[PDB]
């Protein structure tokens, strides 16, 4: 999910304020990809020994 | 594209594996807008 897109639709006057609250953007790509990478190990494991 | 990744790692050193660098998007062309005042009862 991309914060930047999802809070602020296509529009640069929210896209300015996001840049104040810092990692809150990225770190939830950060926690979503930790999940999403994680979610093949899963099916590695399970499937494929 | 391959210099906005090692932004996001912040390191100089690339591991192997797919990084995901920050998204694209497609932009717009063009904008698209979609009675009469009786000046020819007005004027004739």
């Amino acid at each position: 999910v991309d914060c930047t897109m999802y809070i602020c639709g296509d529009s640069t006057e929210c896209s300015n304020l996001l840049l104040q609250y810092g990692s809150f953007c990225t770190q939830l790509n950060r926690a979503l990809t930790g999940i999403a990478v994680e979610q093949d190990k899963n099916t590695q494991e399970v499937f494929a020994q | 594209p391959l210099s906005e990744t090692k932004c996001t790692l912040k390191s100089f050193t690339v591991e192997k594996g797919i990084y995901q660098t920050s998204n694209f998007r497609v932009q717009p062309t063009e904008s698209i807008v979609r009675n009469l005042c009786p000046f020819g009862e007005v004027f004739n």
